[PDB]
């Protein structure tokens, strides 16, 4: 992307229904810090995700790497509060060559002290005037009445701490729905009535594939038993139902 | 009253884990003692009848 | 837009929700099981406001709503979603499939009483200006007629984890003026990926009036155990927070309960007042005398300034940013003010 | 289990819920113990109608 | 931190100008952007102030004429001057209010009120003639 | 408009107390007064914000205060470069800042 | 990064030379070390290249004469010139191929192929006369 959204109003581009070539992420070295929670930082290619989220924004000054599950601060708590159960991770790399302006990109608002705090994952573009002293203020600024945005301040020679680490949060949810987006695998021919190691749209195990007589509904992709273990899958290429 | 969520979830998960083993130990040990009182109760019911 | 005032003013009517409002909570197949899910559901036998002339006032939207219609001449056209529902926030607009099924999450400048327009179509009076388009999806073309009942359209409006999920089911009906007794579950149609905050809605109806009515109920966070049969259809449900027998049903994972004693919840008397009592002395503790001090003792002969018998405003420590490294063991680094030392 | 380990704390109770049916087993086992005491007392003393 | 100014010039009575103050090292958002005029040999009579967003605060004697806006894209504060009068003849300073953590003072945590002034530019002489 | 003392001449080393009048709306009630110093031609530089607080890069001898509707400067150990007008900026007086006239010091 | 070169000089036809190219700030190992000659008023026509180890890659018109080696001890590429001909008269550049993470381009991860050229030295004029 040419330009990303600011940290208070960060964009959210949902990706679904395609093949995700994670190789371009795994083998790349331009990513300064790939310190990756939730899943392995290297072998992203061997999972299928229910839904993938991409919150991309820019943070510098303090809190350059304070975006982590179980972290607090001015940037990580009052502008974008990454949840403490966060499954996914953060790609960050300095963008001095391009995103940092020749003078200063004074265009990344970061809204220090909104009211009290933020719960996980709500984008709040609300500009209400903050009040801490004299309450008479009503959408008007006064003695103790603030307009809270107060944008970032970056320069090409800011320094490593004040250097913009372009954050791209791949926030994965692995147990939300049938998987729709994942890795670039060869895809082999289907084999029945034999002991095989299978990977059905991210569901992995070893077993024998047989013909099912279950009446799956058109939107429903797989089943589970009383034991809450997988016992049926719809083939992702031909809409045939198999018992596993 | 002392800990906040971002640090509390890991530190309290450790504290809850330890207290749960202690409660599990109480209930399991209590189950063995209960089995001994139950056996005594079977003796008491047979002795009663 | 035109504001219609030739409307009879009657109070709302009420009916019995019976067994309506159950939907597929997920996209996963289960069979011969009872599975307990905590989600937004319409309670069984809930107090549902009942509307019928040309009856269509403005209604509240709280956590979410259940919408069902019994109609013979397809008067419903769509919905307006928002915070204010007056072009001030992002809105969901559903036009009829007569052109194509269109759900457009563009930023519209709405009229102050928006309504789709149209027996042949002529008028188009939904918006004037239209820019800042963020999402579009078009479903396969069909046709909803623009002028006992046979066609039922049911809708659920959700705001969960980035998805606005719409469910619908079409069935025969044989009631004149109410919701049938019996069970049906709402299937997912499309998963719409828009993370907006919807608190308000309005119903669009379709000069002359037709023969139709619609019903709106309200959802709350409740736990339901849904029974999936062998074939894969949900055939019943229990709202375990409706009454204690359903509570027992929820605890036992069964629709039949045997003779016995069952523990389903725990009673606790809740506090009604907050009583805070600290020492009478309000003197400011001399943390100022420690931090502001011109000279500190060296690391080998470090000073020890004892503080006692006062109230210490830790706020000046917590809210300050001048402290470069405030990494704090033992207690929380921010909410120090709520303890006595 | 919830009251003993995370007494009057919803956040702590939600953290304990991450261990699944351990709590149900302890309460079931303890409810069963109470049932065993009512049953054994009822065989020893309530053996006459 | 550097502040460059422009816009002042020799004009007849009742003309129009546009004062431009571009800030290097900080923006129009970080701290309050105030306007002061310094009459030759007099005090600093506060003119106006642009906050981080949405203000129409003016002095008692200059109400209803001065208009304050920003182009945040180029980091420029605009003060468009219409219907000049005598008392506006002065050297004008775009003043940077003491930003959050003002000179690392070890008491003020995120209170952006701090109604004093940091370093400014060199000032533009604006004369009504 | 706060009124300040007129220009004076004196000796280095001892203490000079310049008191400047104001109104009860801004100085008497509220306590966000700051004072500055400027050299003819250069923009004014900060000397004291809140009077009690002293920014770095400034000699510690400068000290100021407020009493009722009056603000006092207890400057100590004057020197040669110190010859500059001292400007009193009080609170923004219900969102309209006001200043004093200026006290030009002279030395022998 | 600087690259110093030496060895070129006025010699009669059929002579011998030794081209020396010392690299400061990087070595002969980091990136491909190529050899190109840029004839006066023509393109820079690639001659040869010594890779990070073991290559005898030459141009079609100069096969069997040029010999390429390195002293890694002093970080020097030697190009020993034997049996001159007419077309070798040019300015010779020891070219540094675009190393791994070329200008921190955000797509190429450890693919050292990257068949373009990074900064080089100033070049030595090598004339056959
Ligand atoms: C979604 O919109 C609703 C309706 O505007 C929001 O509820 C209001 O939020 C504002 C500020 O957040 C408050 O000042 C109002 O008092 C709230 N209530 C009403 C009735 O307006 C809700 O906060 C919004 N949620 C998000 C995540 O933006
Ligand atoms: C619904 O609430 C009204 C009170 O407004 C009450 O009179 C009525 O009986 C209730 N209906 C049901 C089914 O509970
Ligand atoms: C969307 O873009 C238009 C530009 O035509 C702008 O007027 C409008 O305010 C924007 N809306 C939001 C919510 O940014
Ligand atoms: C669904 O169940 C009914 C009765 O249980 C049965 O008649 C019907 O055939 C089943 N559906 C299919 C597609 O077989
Ligand atoms: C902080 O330092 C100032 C220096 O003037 C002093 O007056 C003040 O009393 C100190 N704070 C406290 C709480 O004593």
């Amino acid at each position: 992307a040419t330009r990303f959204a600011s940290v208070y109003a960060w964009n959210r581009k949902r990706i679904s229904n395609c093949v995700a070539d994670y190789s371009v992420l795994y083998n790349s070295a331009s990513f300064s810090t790939f310190k990756c929670y939730g899943v392995s930082p290297t072998k992203l290619n061997d999972l299928c995700f229910t839904n993938v989220y991409a919150d991309s924004f820019v943070i510098r000054g303090d809190e350059v790497r304070q975006i982590a599950p179980g972290q607090t601060g001015k940037i990580a708590d009052y502008n974008y509060k990454l949840p403490d159960d966060f499954t996914g991770c953060v790609i960050a790399w300095n963008s001095n060559n391009l995103d940092s302006k020749v003078g200063g990109n004074y265009n990344y608002l970061y809204r220090l002290f909104r009211k009290s705090n933020l719960k996980p994952f709500e984008r709040d573009i609300s500009t209400e005037i903050y009040q801490a002293g004299s309450t008479p203020c009503n959408g008007v600024e006064g003695f103790n009445c603030y307009f809270p945005l107060q944008s970032y301040g970056f320069q090409p020679t800011n320094g490593v701490g004040y250097q913009p680490y372009r954050v791209v949060v791949l926030s994965f949810e692995l147990l939300h729905a049938p998987a729709t987006v994942c890795g670039p695998k060869k895809s082999t021919n289907l084999v029945k009535n034999k002991c095989v190691n299978f990977n059905f749209n991210g569901l992995t195990g070893t077993g024998v594939l047989t013909e099912s007589n279950k009446k799956f509904l058109p939107f429903q992709q797989f089943g589970r038993d009383i034991a809450d273990t997988t016992d049926a899958v719809r083939d992702p290429q031909t809409l045939e139902i198999l018992d596993i | 009253s002392r800990l906040d969520p971002p640090e509390a979830e890991v530190q309290i998960d450790r504290l809850i884990t330890g207290r749960l083993q202690s409660l599990q130990t109480y209930v399991t040990q209590q189950l063995i003692r209960a089995a001994e009182i139950r056996a005594s109760a079977n003796l008491a019911a047979t002795k009663m009848s | 837009c035109v504001n219609l005032t030739t409307r009879t003013q009657l109070p709302p009517a009420y009916t019995n929700s019976f067994t309506r409002g159950v939907y597929y909570p997920d996209k996963v197949f289960r069979s011969s099981v009872l599975h307990s899910t905590q989600d937004l559901f319409l309670p069984f036998f809930s107090n549902v406001t009942w509307f019928h002339r040309f009856d269509n006032p403005v209604l509240p939207f709280n956590d979410g709503v259940y919408f069902a219609s019994t109609e013979k001449s397809n008067i419903i056209r769509g919905w307006i979603f928002g915070t204010t529902l007056d072009s001030k926030t992002q809105s969901l607009l559903i036009v009829n499939n007569a052109t194509n099924v269109v759900i457009k999450v563009c930023e519209f400048q709405f009229c102050n009483d928006p309504f789709l327009g149209v027996w042949m179509e002529s008028e188009f009076r939904v918006y004037s200006s239209a820019n800042n388009c963020t999402f579009e999806y078009v479903s396969q073309p069909f046709l909803m007629d623009l002028e006992n009942f046979k066609n039922l359209r049911e809708f659920v409006f959700k705001n969960i984890d980035g998805y606005f999920k719409i469910y619908s089911k079409h069935t025969p009906i044989n009631l004149v003026r109410d919701l049938p007794q019996g069970f049906s579950a709402l299937e997912p149609l499309v998963d719409l990926p828009i993370g907006i905050n919807i608190t308000r809605f309005q119903t669009l109806l379709a000069w002359t009036a037709g023969a139709a009515a619609y019903y709106v109920g309200y959802l709350q966070p409740r736990t339901f155990l849904l029974k999936y049969n062998e074939n894969g259809t949900i055939t019943d449900a229990v709202d375990c927070a409706l009454d204690p027998l359903s509570e027992t049903k929820c605890t036992l994972k069964s629709f039949t309960v045997e003779k016995g004693i069952y523990q389903t919840s725990n009673f606790r008397v809740q506090p009604t007042e907050s009583i805070v009592r600290f020492p009478n002395i309000t003197n400011l503790c001399p943390f100022g005398e420690v931090f502001n001090a011109t000279r500190f003792a060296s690391v080998y002969a470090w000073n020890r300034k004892r503080i006692s018998n006062c109230v210490a405003d830790y706020s000046v420590l917590y809210n300050s940013a001048s402290f470069s490294t405030f990494k704090c063991y033992g207690v929380s680094p921010t909410k120090l003010n709520d303890l006595c030392f | 289990c919830t009251m003993y380990i995370c007494g009057d704390s919803t956040e702590c109770s939600n953290l304990l819920l991450q261990y699944g049916s351990f709590c149900t087993q302890l309460n079931r086992a303890l409810t069963g113990i109470a049932v065993e005491q009512d049953k054994n007392t009822q065989e020893v003393f309530a053996q006459v109608k | 931190v550097q502040l460059v100014e422009s816009g002042g010039g020799l004009i007849q009575a009742g003309g129009s100008l546009r004062l431009s103050c571009a800030a290097s090292g900080f923006g129009v958002r970080n701290n309050y952007m105030s306007w002061v005029r310094q009459a030759p040999g007099k005090g600093l009579e506060w003119v106006s102030v642009i906050y981080s967003g949405g203000t129409t605060y003016y002095a008692d004697s200059v109400k209803g004429r001065f208009t304050i806006s920003r182009d945040n894209s180029k980091n420029t504060v605009f003060l468009q001057m219409n219907s000049l009068r005598a008392e506006d003849t002065a050297v004008y300073y775009c003043a940077r209010e003491g930003d959050v953590e003002g000179f690392s003072d070890l008491w003020s945590g995120y209170s952006r009120d701090r109604y004093y002034f940091d370093y400014w530019g060199q000032g533009t002489l604006v004369t009504v003639s | 408009v706060l009124t300040q003392p007129a220009s004076v001449s004196g000796s280095p080393g001892q203490s000079i107390t310049f008191s400047c009048t104001g109104t009860s709306s801004d100085v008497g009630g509220y306590n966000y007064v700051s004072w500055y110093q400027q050299y003819p031609g250069k923009a004014p530089k900060l000397l004291i914000y809140d009077v009690t607080n002293r920014p770095s890069g400034v000699s510690d001898r400068f000290s100021g205060s407020k009493s009722g509707n009056t603000a006092s400067l207890t400057i100590s150990g004057l020197q040669a470069e110190d010859e500059a007008d001292y400007y009193c900026s009080s609170f923004t007086s219900s969102n309209t800042r006001v200043f004093g006239t200026g006290t030009k010091v002279t030395v022998l």
